[PDB]
């Protein structure tokens, strides 16, 4: 029911411990050097294995 | 009702996520003396 500017789609392959990096905020080897959303991230994460 | 009333004690202390939080305990307590103030001297100044 909602309408968007754009949308961006952000694709990679992390290990297990690391998804729990994808969120705002966060601190680890990911959100710190290889990919930090911001603390207002507005939007949906997907991962499956 | 945060951690501290120190502001850089927190934010040295906390992540940004959970410092922003007890930094907005912080901003709305301090409002809320600001504004107490601020009638208190309004209506002192009308009897004045």
């Amino acid at each position: 029911d909602l309408c968007f500017t754009n949308v961006y789609a952000d694709s990679f392959v992390i290990r297990g411990d690391e998804v729990r990096q994808i969120a705002p905020g966060q601190t680890g080897k990911i959100a710190d050097y290889n990919y930090k959303l911001p603390d207002d991230f507005t939007g949906c994460v997907i991962a499956w294995n | 009702g945060a951690i501290s009333s120190v502001l850089n004690d927190i934010l040295s202390r906390l992540d940004p996520p959970e410092a922003e939080v007890q930094i907005d305990r912080l901003i709305t307590g301090r409002l809320q003396s600001l504004q107490t103030y601020v009638t208190q001297q309004l209506i002192r100044a009308a009897e004045i």
